[PDB]
């Protein structure tokens, strides 16, 4: 179940970058 | 321009010189070709 | 709304946020993905080798045998239940002594029944232009149990119990053998030897000697290096080097005996009196590399009860 | 920076411009390549089976 | 900066290029020059 | 930069040109030289079966 | 650079151009003896077999 | 002009001297033409 | 002139001298022509 | 002039003494001689 969670905090990680690059590119 | 043409060359020339010599000793060391006894 | 107007309103400014982390980035995946291939294209390490008879030494592989000695093997085993004409391998019926000759004699030359003796009349002596080669190979039996009862029985338990065979000293040629190869003269001059003519519980002493000077202390490191290229374990595996006149690691007793052992060999089979004539072995020197091969314990070595009671240390 | 488009400009100078195209299109040559030799590659001998 | 984007570029694909075909020619595991 | 071409005005030198221009075809001529090397040691002994 | 062509003037001096023909003149030779050398040793024994 | 007719003299001079006595040393030592006593 | 007469001559005399030694250690070393025992 | 005959001077006396001291102990080290036993 090791992978999984790695993709989880992957998928989070990136999505947490994106939403604060969209807030600051603004 | 970011670079001038002669560091370009100079490295380009090294660069070249120093693959060539690497690939022919190399190939001659491998033992693969029957090229020099 | 911001707090650093100069880097989220600046197009300068807000270069870098991007280009720190695209840095970030390239630097992870280019570590991960050379890792990857590394781990993922490289061979298994370390297959271990086990065989019941040998330490690290195989002979499975047995196309040297031409087939039909094997076949002529079985009659003479079920004519003869017992050995005739046997002058040192005694105690055995003729069974165990096939197994002997095909496993130790043969597995750790790789040459066929018919190099020694022939294979019609395995009890044939002198009849064969091959006699020379049975006559010397007991001889070799002979020293062989010579030097097992004599110095491998001083050695403690602790070293475990491993015998000399032909295999320790052959490794799988016939003749031809290489002690002092080129490639372990590496830092040495290229005509160095052992100096077998001392006495070696004081043979090799330098320390505040007085009578001594630089060229004793680099002779005596020549023969110490020799000592560490012919193990793979430093200049600390028998020695401790705030004082080497001690006798600390237990190690160096050993090699104490090691070399009674090799001065023995040098003076009894080598060349008793001259080596071309009375002597074994062709007149060659043995050598710490020739049986230990770079390690501790050498790969041609016996495990314990395997050689027959006769050759064994403790008969 | 005239030949520099008007969002690239502050950043950009006239002559890296040019630098930058032409350091663009060798990374997608040597990509496609890459991907050409690996696929070769695959086809010859796979790595992972 | 532009140039120092490019130096660290070529340098680290020069490199991974050098030890990922000394690596792959070490594994001993292609069969490629003998 | 008279002779230099309009678009490489801002990174070419006159002198530069000619240089430049004398390295482009050498480096074309071993190229071709490199190729056909290549398809001759091929046709000899394969290298990677 | 009276001497010099038209072309070469940019980049060369009138003393330079008779020390560029000699170092032509002697390259052509030696490439010529070089050919030569080779033909006789490859006639000798051959290197590649 | 990037480079001078001087450097460009030096660098070739040199690397021809270097290369020829390379590969006649490695001829040499090759053994391979039975040449100087083999 | 890109060199003058004092180096030219300087190293085409070094490079002669050198490698006329060269040559004859070589030749004397090779042992090939029974020269000097 | 290129050179100067201060400079020549110390270069060929230096050249001679050199070689003629070498040319000298190759010949005693050769053995081939019978001089000085
Ligand atoms: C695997 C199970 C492990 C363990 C693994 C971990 C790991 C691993 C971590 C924690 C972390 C924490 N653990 Mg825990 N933890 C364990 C057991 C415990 C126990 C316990 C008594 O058993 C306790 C009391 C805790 C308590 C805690 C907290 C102190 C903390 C999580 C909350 C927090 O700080 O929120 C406050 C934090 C935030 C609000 C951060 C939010 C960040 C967001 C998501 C943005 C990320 C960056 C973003 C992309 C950047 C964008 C802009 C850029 C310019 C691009 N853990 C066991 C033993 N724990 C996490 C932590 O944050 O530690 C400091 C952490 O990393
Ligand atoms: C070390 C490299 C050499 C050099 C070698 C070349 C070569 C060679 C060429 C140029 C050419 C150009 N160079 Mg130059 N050049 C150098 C230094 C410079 C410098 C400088 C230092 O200031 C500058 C400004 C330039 C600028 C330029 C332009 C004037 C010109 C067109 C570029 C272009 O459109 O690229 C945009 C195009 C690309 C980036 C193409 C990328 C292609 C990729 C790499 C894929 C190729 C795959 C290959 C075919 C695969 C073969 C596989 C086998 C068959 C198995 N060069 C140095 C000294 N240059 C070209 C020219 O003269 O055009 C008339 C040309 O042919
Ligand atoms: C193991 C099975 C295969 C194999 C599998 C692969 C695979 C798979 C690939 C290659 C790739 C390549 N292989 Mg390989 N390879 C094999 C055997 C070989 C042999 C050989 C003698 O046997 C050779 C010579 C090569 C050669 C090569 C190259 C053509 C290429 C990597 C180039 C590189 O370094 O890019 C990195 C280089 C750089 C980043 C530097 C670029 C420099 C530029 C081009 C020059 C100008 C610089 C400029 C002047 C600098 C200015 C700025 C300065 C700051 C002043 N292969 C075997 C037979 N090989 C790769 C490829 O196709 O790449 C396109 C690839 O993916
Ligand atoms: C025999 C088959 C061998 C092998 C043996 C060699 C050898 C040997 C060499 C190469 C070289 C190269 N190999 Mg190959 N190579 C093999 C398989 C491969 C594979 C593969 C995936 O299988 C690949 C991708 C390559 C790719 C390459 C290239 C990187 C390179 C040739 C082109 C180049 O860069 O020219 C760029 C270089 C130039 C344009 C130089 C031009 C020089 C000019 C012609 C002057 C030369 C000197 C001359 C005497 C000057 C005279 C005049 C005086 C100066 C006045 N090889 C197999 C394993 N390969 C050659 C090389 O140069 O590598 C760097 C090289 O030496
Ligand atoms: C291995 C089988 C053959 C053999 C195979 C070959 C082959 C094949 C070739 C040679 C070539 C040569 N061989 Mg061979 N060779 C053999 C045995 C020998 C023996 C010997 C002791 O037996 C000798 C002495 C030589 C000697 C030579 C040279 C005559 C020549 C290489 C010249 C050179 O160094 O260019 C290196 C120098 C340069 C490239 C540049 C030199 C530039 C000028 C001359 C420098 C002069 C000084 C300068 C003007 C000073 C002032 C200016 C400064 C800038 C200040 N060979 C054996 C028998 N030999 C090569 C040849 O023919 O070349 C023409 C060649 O291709
Ligand atoms: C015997 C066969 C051997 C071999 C032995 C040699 C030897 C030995 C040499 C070469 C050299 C070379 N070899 Mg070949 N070579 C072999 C196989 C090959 C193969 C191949 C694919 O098989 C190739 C491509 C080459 C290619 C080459 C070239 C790189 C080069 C010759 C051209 C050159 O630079 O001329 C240009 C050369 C010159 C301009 C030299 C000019 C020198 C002038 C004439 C002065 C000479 C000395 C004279 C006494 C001076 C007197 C006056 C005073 C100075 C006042 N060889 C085989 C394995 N080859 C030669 C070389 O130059 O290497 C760098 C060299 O020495
Ligand atoms: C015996 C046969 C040997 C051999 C032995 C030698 C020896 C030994 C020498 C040569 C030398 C040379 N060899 Mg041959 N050589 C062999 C095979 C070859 C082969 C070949 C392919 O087989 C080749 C190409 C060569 C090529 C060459 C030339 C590079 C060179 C002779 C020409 C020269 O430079 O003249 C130009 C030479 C001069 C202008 C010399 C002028 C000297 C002046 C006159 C001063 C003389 C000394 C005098 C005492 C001064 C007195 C007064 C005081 C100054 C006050 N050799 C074989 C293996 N060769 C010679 C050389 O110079 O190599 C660099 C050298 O020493
Ligand atoms: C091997 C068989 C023979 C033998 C065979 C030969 C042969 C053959 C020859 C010699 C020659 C000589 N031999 Mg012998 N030789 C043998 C044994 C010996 C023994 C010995 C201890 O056994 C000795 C001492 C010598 C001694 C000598 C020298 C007298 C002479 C070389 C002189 C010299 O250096 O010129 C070189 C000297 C110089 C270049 C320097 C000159 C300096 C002048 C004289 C003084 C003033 C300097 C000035 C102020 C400087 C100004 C500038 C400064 C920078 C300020 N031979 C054996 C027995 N010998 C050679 C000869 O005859 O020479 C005439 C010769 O050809
Ligand atoms: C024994 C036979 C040996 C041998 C042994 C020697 C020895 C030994 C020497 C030579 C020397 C030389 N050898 Mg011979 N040589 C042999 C074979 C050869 C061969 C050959 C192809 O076979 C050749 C070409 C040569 C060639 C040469 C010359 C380079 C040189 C002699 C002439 C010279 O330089 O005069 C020019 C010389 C001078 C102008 C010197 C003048 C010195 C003056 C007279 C002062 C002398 C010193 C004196 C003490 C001063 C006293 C007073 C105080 C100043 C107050 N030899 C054989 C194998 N040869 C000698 C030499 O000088 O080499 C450099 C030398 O030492
Ligand atoms: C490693 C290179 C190494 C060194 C160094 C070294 C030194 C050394 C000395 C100086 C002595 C004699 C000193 C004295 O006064 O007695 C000495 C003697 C023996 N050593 Fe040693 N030694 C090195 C390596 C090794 C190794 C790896 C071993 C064990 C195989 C070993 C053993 C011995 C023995 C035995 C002696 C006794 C010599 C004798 O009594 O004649 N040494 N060493």
């Amino acid at each position: 179940m090791a992978p999984f969670l790695m993709a989880f905090f992957t998928i989070v990680l990136i999505v947490a970058t994106l939403y604060f690059l969209s807030m600051i590119m603004s | 321009r970011p670079f001038e043409f002669r560091t370009s060359v100079v490295v380009s020339t090294l660069l070249g010189l120093v693959m060539a010599l690497l690939i022919h000793f190399v190939v001659l060391s491998s033992g693969a070709f029957n090229w020099l006894r | 709304p911001t707090l650093f107007p100069e880097i989220t309103n600046t197009v300068r400014g807000r270069f870098y946020i991007v280009a720190g982390i695209i840095s970030v980035v390239m630097a992870v995946a280019s570590i991960a993905i050379f890792w990857w291939i590394f781990y993922t294209i490289t061979p298994a390490p370390a297959p271990p080798l086990q065989n019941p008879i040998y330490v690290n030494y195989t002979q499975e592989p047995t196309d040297y045998i031409s087939a039909e000695s094997l076949a002529a093997m079985n009659a003479y085993i079920q004519a003869n239940p017992q050995p005739q004409a046997v002058q040192v391998l005694k105690g055995m019926t003729t069974a165990q002594i096939s197994a002997y000759m095909v496993a130790q004699v043969s597995g750790g030359l790789k040459v066929d029944c018919s190099y020694c003796h022939n294979i019609a009349n395995f009890a044939q002596q002198d009849g064969y232009p091959n006699a020379a080669k049975k006559v010397t190979a007991r001889k070799m039996m002979l020293m062989s149990a010579d030097l097992n009862q004599n110095y491998t029985a001083k050695l403690p338990a602790s070293v475990g119990g491993y015998q000399i065979t032909c295999a320790t000293c052959h490794n799988g040629k016939a003749a031809g053998l290489e002690p002092y190869p080129i490639e372990i003269m590496n830092t040495l001059p290229n005509d160095w030897r052992l100096p077998l003519e001392l006495d070696y519980p004081g043979g090799l002493v330098v320390t505040g000697r007085k009578d001594v000077s630089n060229h004793e202390v680099e002779q005596n490191q020549f023969a110490m290096y020799h000592m560490n290229v012919s193990m793979g374990q430093g200049c600390t595996f028998c020695h401790n080097a705030r004082y080497f006149p001690s006798y600390e690691i237990a190690q160096k007793n050993h090699s104490i005996i090691m070399l009674q052992m090799t001065k023995h060999i040098q003076e009894t089979y080598v060349a008793p009196g001259g080596r071309i004539a009375d002597g074994i072995m062709a007149g060659k020197s043995p050598s710490c590399w020739l049986c230990h091969q770079g390690a501790n314990i050498p790969p041609g070595a016996a495990k314990p009860g395997q050689v027959p009671a006769v050759l064994s240390s403790t008969p | 920076n005239d030949l520099v488009p008007d969002q690239w400009k502050p950043l950009f100078n006239n002559a890296q411009w040019l630098v930058h195209d032409i350091v663009v299109k060798t990374i997608y040559g040597g990509l496609i390549i890459a991907v050409i030799a690996h696929v070769l590659c695959w086809a010859w001998t796979p790595w992972i089976r």
